[PDB]
């Protein structure tokens, strides 16, 4: 889904994903958990509602 | 008769041409070629000469 691409200078970089038409799908949806699956089998992230 | 007027001379030059010491420069320019530098990179560059 998402792909992190690189220099060949860049070690470490700290992300911040946010979700912001959340208060949206709470019309739609009653609940929503999306895990973020990292780079070999790790889960780095969880969003909701 | 003559009276002679006892004065007789030596001199002598120096000669002051250069200045000390030479510059010599070789400017760098440090993401140099085959390496890259991002945005909010960190490490270190160093030219020998
Ligand atoms: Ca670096």
């Amino acid at each position: 889904w998402i792909r992190v691409v690189n220099q060949s200078d860049v070690e470490n970089v700290k992300l911040e994903i946010d979700w912001v038409n959340a208060n949206q799908a709470a019309n739609y949806f009653d609940y929503a958990r999306i895990l973020v699956t990292g780079p070999n089998g790790q889960v780095k992230g969880y969003l909701s509602l | 008769s003559v009276t002679s007027d006892r004065t007789y001379y030596g001199y002598g030059d120096v000669s002051v041409k250069n200045e000390p010491v030479n510059v010599v420069v070789s400017p760098f320019s440090f993401p140099g070629a085959n390496a890259s530098l991002s945005s909010g990179g960190q490490g270190v560059f160093k030219k020998p000469d």
